[PDB]
């Protein structure tokens, strides 16, 4: 969509009327969205964030601007983006004892506890060490149904 | 200061036309807290800024509504919570 701006930009410099100040004042929506995003890539970068963790931080900056709602809309789409394989990941732990957990940065983790307590249900192993938690890969906002949800 | 000082001249309308498009950004300011809880500033140049919530900082005009705008702007964030 940014090619797409400049592109107009392009035809309009092309028909001998644009100015530096029209151009000025044409970019700075579009300053908005890309000081946004680089602000967001940088935060994400540094702390070396994904899983959850990337999904805390889009809830709270989801958040934080909603004074013009120009860029309110942007990280509302992108929060529903990023969670959308959270969600089916969740769903299935829900609705189904089965889950297969392509990458590890799901809230729940499952370790066998089956190789110690085997054939028994005399530890009460699932509820201890064998279905944990993992705490910071929780996004923040399902942290009030937790318990629940394992 | 300038605009009640001379009215009664013909400079009344040079003065009347910088003030009106000089005071627009502060009257843009206070349109956006009141009625949607977030603020804004140019440089924090204007004083006024921003558990139990109220432990938020706050560092002519018709000051008779100037500090009501301070309680006015934090009960709606909290009310967007």
């Amino acid at each position: 969509e940014h090619l797409i701006l400049v592109s107009q930009l392009e035809q309009l410099h092309r028909q001998g009327l644009l100015s530096l100040q029209k151009l000025w004042f044409y970019i700075q929506p579009a300053m908005r969205t890309m000081d946004i995003l680089a602000s967001l890539a940088t935060s994400v970068d540094k702390g070396e964030c994904l899983g959850g963790s990337t999904l805390s931080l889009l809830h709270d900056r989801s958040f934080s601007y909603t004074g013009d709602s120009q860029a309110q809309e942007l990280c509302l789409y992108l929060t529903k983006a990023a969670s959308a394989p959270y969600f089916e990941v969740l769903e299935k732990w829900i609705y189904r004892g089965i889950i297969h957990d392509p990458y590890s940065e799901f809230m729940v983790e499952e370790h066998e506890l089956r190789k110690e307590r085997i054939q028994e249900d005399y530890n009460d192993k699932y509820w201890d060490q064998r279905y944990t938690i993992v705490q910071q890969q929780i996004p923040s906002f399902l942290q009030k149904m937790a318990d629940k949800i394992l | 200061q300038e605009a009640l000082h001379n009215c009664s001249n013909e400079h009344y309308p040079v003065l009347l036309s910088l003030l009106k498009t000089s005071c627009e950004p502060y009257t843009r300011f206070i349109h956006d807290w009141v009625y949607s809880g977030v603020f804004r500033d140019a440089y924090g140049e204007f004083m006024i800024q921003v558990k139990l919530y109220w432990t938020h900082g706050y560092v002519v005009f018709l000051k008779h509504i100037a500090h009501d705008i301070y309680v006015c702007g934090k009960t709606i964030n909290l009310l967007k919570l």
